[PDB]
């Protein structure tokens, strides 16, 4: 039935998470409980691709949560929506990763991940046809940078033949959180582009300026942030567990997306985005639904999708719609925008249709962008690598854990070797 | 007694097998539960206890929409060991429909075709249809048409391509996948039928005078064209033709034999006034440029071998009248070596429309089959979007990962520039 | 750039058919050799149908070329001598079957005929 | 109707049996009277094989408890389930072994010996036919080792075409709790690898885990873990007096399991062991509590079944199930662990399904092991018996009494061949 | 007047007989009380009140399965003389069922057999329903039919074996007692029937759709084949076979007496419909090497000797329709100095359901016996198993210690090397 495998880890995809299967189970009419109480049985037809029957009618989630300090561990397991899952997956340490990546990939992580594949071994013998991995953590962070990226390559040693999406959460141009934050993103670059088949990409900075224009919100939590980001989420996945006229997969948007294997690096974008008030005064049509995607506005990646060309596009969308529209506008902001993709790729918009709208909308787009808009979202973090490595501050505490100084200076030559990559196809003509 | 079969590989197969078998139950008063309240034979085997069951199987790879006809109205009428599913679908490879997924339930295929020749002595022919576009549609055809034409050779087999749009596109590697079809399915196809989705959103917006169709409104319309072709087995008129007088009348060459379709009348309920509809006027509803079901302009090419199939209420008369117009007019240029350019049915049964439709209720009708040079233009197209996409090495490395030469696609297009030329080489007119 | 099978019969010895540490001296003694041939595709001959592992080949397509490298058995098989298809899942960690009986880069394990043992 | 005498020898004997027969007694409905109040009468056609009627409706155990200390049979006596045994059965001494293998063995055993045979030859003249002897005893004490094997030595030569299962319980590896027993377990595999036929050896190291990580317990008393090994000792029995699709006895499980007349130590297993909230977390089928038997972390003996090699398995179900789950998940686990079972024994799997489950659940696993997964288990023990060999410290305590030096040269010649047996069949391979 | 009787060794016989003379119950009124509200006296000795008691022994050495019978549905219908038991069961043990537990009550057993071959004038043949696993249905059935080959000698004796599957196994010794149990009858039965669970457990799977049967759920499918047998005994036919005659058609050799059984049409009660079931149609159902209810490919041996016995409203013209295309067919390879190959029986009974069951109802059916060349390989097996554990002299001691050579193994495979080599020298075609 095609399942997929949640593992999460950090601070940040903890939280997300805990907003994400808030945010699946009112697809599926799922309690605090864990058992049924919807309304239609296609929300039954394809549970089995999130959860496991348990006895009694009730249901349970396919996630994997992995820690190293216990504080948000207790922290979801004392929220709603915390008692649904299985207390064998909380794998936890007792130190804390301490902002750091190489604690946490090579000596608190080299100690508690045996803890974690015994438990992923175990989620993957439950499925019948295992479809793939989804996990969800940060680019800055100790634990989501460190941990996460040994849990991908012990996973690709193991499992070869399977798709691997992490929704990472890139750092932001002008706002930080954290002082070695771009030691942390050149560490796990040259981790991710290996071992990952794809991997969406989400900034904070372009975050909250949605929160504040489109949405026109004034107080953002991060319980509003991660609301947003998990309808994306959901978005992807959920043309692979209900009824379409045109259907899409996690494996369908990685052929039509990832012309060389290395460039694979995604940007999402979700529509619409009404506000409290001003969800009247806009018609809710597909010719509407595409003008605010293609936006460089509603882009949760902080870069201009204007300065550099898309490669591929995917356009998942929602709900009940007539096939001829979909069909015509995604050839109109094709022609209109001639200039903004590229030549050596023709007709290059991944159409997606569900049958199903998110449970109270009438339609809905979910857009997973492909470009070589990002080529200065790493140009950026490796000028900040550039200055920090020059007078070599903060690397004692990374020499002092095993790390050698060679190892900074291939993951920055890797990284130029991407970006070099980015610049020859922005300027490649065909005759 | 002349029984013909029909596989539906792919998504774009099963939908528009839904609205087919969907058609030919409403002719024959046959209900969904397989009662009905004796020509029929052809596709439906009976069962002593009186409910006929259809000749079909629905081969897939993923089970999504296998299991919405599972579920559907039509339920009780298939035979649920037909319905063949897997668990990974191709997902737009062509690499993955022929040499890893497809090859492990492709004996599950054949020995289910092969409990369904032996309830048949007078087997006719095949009704593959499938696209060009996904991994199942195009990767599994190509290793089905392999199979049968081994096992059978001499039997009839007729495919239903989704001709990929020329400017409307719903896949990234789709020129991938059809060059890799039509070079494994040229030698074993013997009369493949191009219909594209474009060229229907043409019909239905302006003949029809609908803004908004569906996929269930653009598979009603092809319902209507394969109701049609097979409309001489199923019943009795003045003049019926054949699943194998086709492949002879409308092949000129054993390369070419790609024939677009035509249907006529197209009119709405509220046209279906204000006009008078005759046999002299829906025949020049077929010719037009604006008509066609594929985006091809007729008047840039000629047709080689034309082939009309009127029915419902025609006299043979007006037959006479309505051809002997047209090749004394000039625009329609036939070829110069052929003088000769029809074939003509008439069958003595109008076309039923389905309830909850969009077309009018006509008395009579035409699906004319035409084929022509103009196609070599569809065919100069994507041998453009085959070039450019592999001149950077674009998508390559989804496709070796699973068994494939790197240097088979400079071979595929090989076996492409060479039917480019044959349409050339047809079209000119030798001299002496 | 091709397609190979070395990190799956890499991850197949080490997981499935020699997993216990009484054969992890017997594990080294067939491990050591696979990282040096440079066949793209390798082939696990089993004994019976409850496939314990004894012997190791590498397959060469477009010839059929079935040389041994590891274990006891012939030299070489052909396609007279197959019995059933084996398939390394990933996903379970156990070799299923393929109904098929075509030799290609899917299949990751076969059994011959008893008569090859008398 | 195959009647079973159950003997109780030492401390911990009579602290697993004061709970076996807490343990059968549910499931037959039985009164702390002797009573019967159950309701099926499923229960009351082998009721015979433990029970002699006695006037009034009342039922008494077939059971007999040696001590030489008079402390734990006033335990026995004043607690519930107490007044149900036969007052002529408690035989017992008033000197006690004093935690010595040749006091109990020689001076003291050989005094209240004829006192616990002539109601062992009492209570099989009652008996229709003869099954067999259960004995439950240590191998670390002074009573259980050498008054135990004594009632062997003495039994084998009267009873020579009886089964005779002693339940020893081995010491541990890491805790300890006698400063001697590694004295005193040496000299008692002398007499049980000579007159035993089976012998399910059982660790209190291996047992703490399973209460600490599995049942998820914070103070696992006896009255804990004697619950759980008590578990294991109905369910060998469990369909010898109880129909079922296919049956095992006392004897099918002694050939099948049995390949050479030594090599006859086993060690047990059960499933399911849920939580007191965990229980509804996982699906309760065939396939998933073969998958919890085969566990390093369920068996009770505290050795790696992943050291070592298998040679034969029972499996002996319990509950209403399918035959077809059963035949192919023993299927399964003999394919995807093909290296863990030995090649010479095909198909080395004995299956055995009761039709009534424990009171109250709904089906249940016992299993046992027979492993080449022992041999550092008596590798460890003939360790510790040489190092305090050649200081030959606490010796006189045993000297004393009656014992030759000679004696603990020929047990440690005895369990070195022992354990070059197993180390035998563990590399033969046939060609 | 033509009398046969059956005897249930083991627990396999036992809970078979269960399935058994349930079924009989079902065809022909019977109660369980022997009431009923006459061609039935082969089975079914009457009584000067209403009453027909069964013709059955059912002999154990453990009383546990008994007391099912004894408690059950079908207490009354037994006579209590018939249902011995014993004290201890033999307990996986060849050398206990034969030598020491067997021994004890063999005498009870003949005696009673005894007084059941006086109330028959005509008494036609012996049934055995026994395994080969267990110590009790291969170790006191090898003594039984030592015995009744002296007690008698020329009336047909038939076996229903439980053979021991390739791949499943429920026993350690299993391939012990197998090759110990087939030295003994192999001189003093007449035609033992192969069954295995194996392939009932893919017949249960694929053909039926339930995906967890039951040792109750495989034994209504080992009722139906011998209740097919016996059904030319108990119903006035159109071609009548006897017991007698199946021991001529099928044995050319008195050491080759190995047949497999094969049980058609068996679909669920969804798919009773969807098909139509002519005798054309399940005839095609038995040849398969995916229906036979013994783990063997057909396709690797050769059929000696095919016996097809169908039942119900069957018509022999069409009975020469279904064979006549049978020996035309390229992969089915009969014996080439064997130029027929059949044996046809046609009853005027279909096969009656049992109330719970499974199996649907159907108006034709058709069980299939069949000697072929295949089984050789499932002996090749259980040699091979043989060697790697009496190489090693794995469980020898519990079966020394009970009566035994330790060198009679090694002669008991020496007969089996013959039995082997027997099958090899017929497969063979000897030319000029
Ligand atoms: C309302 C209800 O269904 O309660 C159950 C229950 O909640 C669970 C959690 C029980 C419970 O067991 C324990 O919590 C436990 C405590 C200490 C050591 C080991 C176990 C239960 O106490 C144990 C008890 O077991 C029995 O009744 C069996 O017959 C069992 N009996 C005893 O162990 C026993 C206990 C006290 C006094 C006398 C006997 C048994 C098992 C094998 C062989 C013979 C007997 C059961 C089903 C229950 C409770 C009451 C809560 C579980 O255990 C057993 C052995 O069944 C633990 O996981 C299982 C799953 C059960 O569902
Ligand atoms: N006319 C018509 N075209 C359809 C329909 N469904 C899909 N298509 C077309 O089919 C093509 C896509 O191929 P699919 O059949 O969906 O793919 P597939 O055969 O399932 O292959 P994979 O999904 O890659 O395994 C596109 O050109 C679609 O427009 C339909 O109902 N009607
Ligand atoms: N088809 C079928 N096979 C059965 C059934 N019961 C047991 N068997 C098979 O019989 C074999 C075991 O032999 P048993 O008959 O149980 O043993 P036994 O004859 O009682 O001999 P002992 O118990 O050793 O004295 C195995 O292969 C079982 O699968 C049944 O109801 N149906
Ligand atoms: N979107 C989002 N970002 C978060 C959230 N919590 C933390 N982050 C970001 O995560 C980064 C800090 O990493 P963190 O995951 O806490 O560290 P780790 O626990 O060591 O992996 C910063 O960039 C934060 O902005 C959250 O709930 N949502
Ligand atoms: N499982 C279990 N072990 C026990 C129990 N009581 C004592 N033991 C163990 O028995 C050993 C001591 O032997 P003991 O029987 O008291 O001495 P004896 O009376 O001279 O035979 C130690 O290893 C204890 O852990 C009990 O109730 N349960
Ligand atoms: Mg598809
Ligand atoms: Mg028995």
């Amino acid at each position: 039935m095609r399942e997929i495998v949640h593992i999460q880890a950090g601070q940040c995809g903890n939280q997300i998470g805990a907003k994400f299967w808030e945010v699946i189970s009112d697809e599926h009419g799922i309690d605090p409980t864990g058992t049924y109480h919807g309304d239609s049985d296609l929300q039954l037809d394809r549970i089995s691709v999130y959860y496991n029957e348990a006895t009694g009618g009730k249901y349970v989630p396919r996630a994997i949560l992995v820690d190293l300090e216990p504080g948000t561990m207790d922290s979801v397991r004392s929220g709603p929506f915390g008692q649904i899952f299985r207390p064998d997956n909380f794998v936890f340490g007792q130190s804390g990763a301490g902002n750091n990546w190489a604690k946490g990939h090579y000596t608190e992580g080299a100690e508690l991940v045996d803890s974690v594949l015994d438990v992923v071994r175990k989620e993957a013998e439950s499925c019948d046809c295992l479809q793939g991995f989804q996990l969800t953590h940060s680019l800055g962070g100790g634990t989501g940078s460190g941990m996460g990226t040994l849990l991908i390559s012990k996973i690709r040693e193991e499992y070869p033949d399977r798709i691997m999406n992490t929704f990472s959460v890139v750092p932001s141009p002008k706002v930080s959180d954290t002082v070695v934050e771009p030691y942390n993103a050149t560490l796990s670059v040259h981790q991710l582009v290996e071992n990952t088949d794809e991997t969406y990409c989400i900034d904070n900075e372009a975050l909250y300026d949605i929160c504040f224009r489109t949405l026109k919100l004034t107080t953002p939590t991060y319980g509003d942030l991660n609301h947003l980001v998990s309808a994306t989420m959901s978005g992807v996945t959920t043309c692979l567990r209900f009824p379409g006229q045109l259907n899409a997969d996690l494996r369908k948007l990685a052929v039509n997306m990832v012309p060389f294997p290395r460039l694979h690096f995604f940007m999402p974008g979700f529509a619409p985005l009404t506000s409290r008030g001003s969800q009247q005064y806009r018609a809710l049509t597909v010719p509407e639904l595409t003008q605010q995607v293609f936006d460089a506005k509603n882009m949760m990646a902080a870069c201009d999708p204007r300065h550099g060309r898309y490669l591929t596009v995917a356009a998942v969308f929602r709900g009940r719609m007539s096939m001829k529209e979909v069909d015509e506008q995604m050839l109109n902001v094709q022609n209109k925008n001639s200039s903004y993709f590229v030549e050596w790729i023709p007709n290059n918009v991944k159409t997606a249709v569900c049958d199903i709208p998110p449970r109270g909308l009438k339609m809905a787009v979910t857009f997973i962008g492909n470009s070589t808009a990002i080529q200065e979202l790493f140009k950026r973090i490796s000028e900040q690598f550039t200055a920090m490595f020059r007078r070599k501050a903060f690397l004692h505490w990374y020499t002092g854990e095993g790390m050698d100084e060679m190892e900074f200076t291939e993951a920055e030559s890797n990284m130029n070797d991407l970006v070099s990559e980015y610049q020859q196809y922005q300027d490649a003509t065909a005759e | 007694m002349r029984e013909c079969i029909s596989i539906h590989v792919g998504q774009a197969g099963v939908q528009i097998g839904n609205a087919c078998w969907e058609l030919y139950c409403l002719e024959h008063g046959i209900q969904p539960d397989g009662q009905m309240p004796d020509s029929f034979n052809t596709f439906f085997s009976e069962t002593g206890a009186g409910k006929h069951v259809p000749r079909a199987v629905f081969v897939d790879l993923e089970p999504t929409v296998i299991d919405e006809v599972r579920t559907g109205t039509y339920r009780q009428l298939f035979h649920p060991e037909q319905l063949i599913t897997g668990k990974e679908d191709a997902a737009n490879n062509y690499a993955r429909g022929h040499y890893t997924i497809g090859k492990e339930i492709i004996d599950l295929v054949l020995d289910r075709i092969r409990k369904l020749a032996d309830q048949c002595t007078g087997l006719q022919g095949f009704l593959v249809f499938h696209s060009f576009g996904g991994g199942t549609g195009s990767g599994f055809t190509s290793l089905l048409m392999e199979r049968l034409s081994v096992d059978y050779g001499k039997k009839s087999k007729l495919e239903f391509s989704i001709y990929p749009a020329p400017q409307v596109s719903t896949a990234v590697v789709e020129p991938y996948n059809s060059i890799l079809t039509t070079h494994t399915t040229l030698e074993h196809s013997d009369c493949a039928f191009m219909v594209d989705n474009e060229a229907i959103y043409d019909i239905c917006r302006r003949n029809l005078d609908i803004e908004r169709p569906t996929y269930t409104n653009l598979n009603r319309l092809i319902s209507q064209i394969v109701s049609s072709i097979t409309a001489s087995l199923r019943f009795d008129g003045a003049l019926n033709v054949d699943l194998t007088e086709f492949q002879t009348n409308l092949v000129p060459y054993p390369r070419i034999h790609f024939p677009l379709a035509t249907y006529a009348p197209v009119i709405s309920a509220e046209k279906a006034y204000h006009e008078q509809l005759s046999v002299a006027e829906i025949t020049n509803a077929c010719f037009e440029p604006a008509n066609q079901m594929v985006k091809c302009d007729p008047r840039h090419g000629k047709y080689m071998a034309c082939c009309l199939l009127y029915r419902g209420d025609v006299v043979p008369k007006d037959v006479n009248a309505a051809i002997a117009t047209i090749k004394t007019k000039r625009s329609i240029q036939f070829v110069d070596w052929c003088p000769t350019g029809f074939k003509v049915g008439i069958n003595y049964q109008p076309p039923t429309v389905v309830p909850g439709g969009d077309l009018a209720k006509v008395q009579r009708a035409v699906c004319m089959l035409s084929n022509t040079t103009a196609i070599a233009e569809a065919w100069a197209r994507l041998d453009h979007k085959f070039d450019l996409m592999y001149a950077k090495r674009a998508f390559v490395h989804w496709y070796v990962g699973e068994g494939m030469e790197e240097g088979e696609f400079s071979e595929a297009r090989e076996d492409m520039a060479a039917l480019e030329k044959d349409y050339e080489e047809v079209g000119v007119d030798s001299v002496e | 750039s091709s397609k190979s099978n070395k990190p799956i019969i890499h991850n197949a010895i080490s997981h499935c058919c020699l997993a216990g540490k009484v054969n992890e001296p017997h594990k080294n003694s067939i491990l050591e050799e696979l990282e040096k041939c440079d066949a793209n595709h390798y082939i696990i001959l089993f004994r019976d149908a409850g496939c314990q592992f004894r012997a190791l080949y590498c397959y060469y397509p477009d010839t059929e070329e079935i040389y041994k490298l590891t274990g006891t058995g012939p030299k070489n098989i052909t396609k007279k001598m197959i019995d059933k298809l084996y398939k390394y899942s990933s996903d379970r960690k156990q070799f299923n079957l393929i109904p098929a009986k075509t030799m290609s880069v899917s299949v990751d394990a076969l059994t011959i005929h008893n008569h090859l043992w008398q």
